């Protein structure tokens, strides 16, 4: 997350970090089974990471649970990143209180405009590398679809939705992918691709969750 | 042709912080590098084995 703060030790209860040895992607806990990512998330032993805030000591409040599936949407595609979306099944049920919570789907899309929470342990700078060690945050705003084709000409499909400042400068970043946009306590968003991270008129790009709603809850419950 | 082990390392538009290698021409050694999940180039191996063995030499 660039331009963001630190959002507080388990403040964002349904934020999951993905590990495969690292920390490489983010992730939302929807359920005390399942966990929402992307699609080019998907990797070999994945082991989600509920409960963090330091992503590199351990504190107390964490839980180390395997991925026992991993299910990437059937139409994902890899070259225009359309359905970027996948479900990750826990191999055993992870523990819920406050500081381990799931977030709730969305009932409609959000529209332009709404102010939404981004988050994860992405990099922070968008010239330069830094990784932070707490987990970031960062309010903002679902931008119009047609300022978002306008930004990525012949690029944005129906699946996906800006968010963003377009004087740059606050963005989501490398290692945030498959992590949160919460608007008003749904899930409307996963962090999905950019032209780099936090340019001038290149502001994120996020997989529009409320289009996968059923596809969701019917996955989950065939698996 | 051109060679690919010659390009620079690509991490994409995607987010993710995967650590891959790439076979960098200049200090003649397969390093690592961070992509972000889709659209690789050939230039992005998921070992130090597999690049060597592509790219070693180049
Ligand atoms: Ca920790
Ligand atoms: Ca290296
Ligand atoms: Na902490």
């Amino acid at each position: 997350i660039v331009g963001g703060y630190t959002c507080g030790a388990n403040t964002v209860p349904y934020q999951v970090s993905l590990n495969s040895g690292y920390h490489f992607c983010g992730g939302s806990l929807i359920n005390s089974q399942w966990v929402v990512s992307a699609a080019h998330c998907y990797k070999s032993g994945i082991q989600v990471r509920l409960g963090e805030d330091n992503i590199n000591v351990v504190e107390g409040n964490e839980q180390f649970i395997s991925a026992s599936k991993s299910i990437v949407h059937p139409s994902y595609n890899s070259n225009t990143l359309n359905n970027d979306i996948m479900l990750i099944k826990l191999k055993s049920a992870a523990s819920l209180x406050s500081r381990v919570a799931s977030i709730s789907l969305p009932t409609s899309c959000a529209s332009a405009g709404t102010q939404c929470l981004i988050s994860g342990w992405g990099n922070t700078k968008s010239s330069g590398t830094s990784y932070p060690d707490v987990l970031k945050c960062l309010k903002a705003p679902i931008l119009s679809d047609s300022s978002c084709k306008s930004a990525y000409p012949g690029q944005i499909t129906s699946n996906m939705f800006c968010a963003g400042y377009l004087e740059g400068g606050k963005d989501s970043c490398q290692g945030d992918s498959g992590g949160p946009v919460v608007c008003s306590g749904k899930l409307q968003g996963i962090v999905s691709w950019g032209s780099g991270c936090a340019q001038k008129n290149k502001p994120g790009v996020y997989t529009k969750v409320c289009n996968y709603v059923s596809w969701i809850k019917q996955t989950i419950a065939s698996n | 042709r051109p060679d690919f082990c010659l390009e620079p390392p690509y991490t994409g538009p995607c987010k993710a912080r995967i650590i891959r290698y790439f076979y960098n021409a200049k200090a003649g050694l397969c390093q690592t590098f961070v992509y972000g999940g889709s659209r690789a180039k050939r230039n992005n191996f998921k070992s130090a084995e597999d690049c060597m063995r592509t790219c070693g030499g180049a």
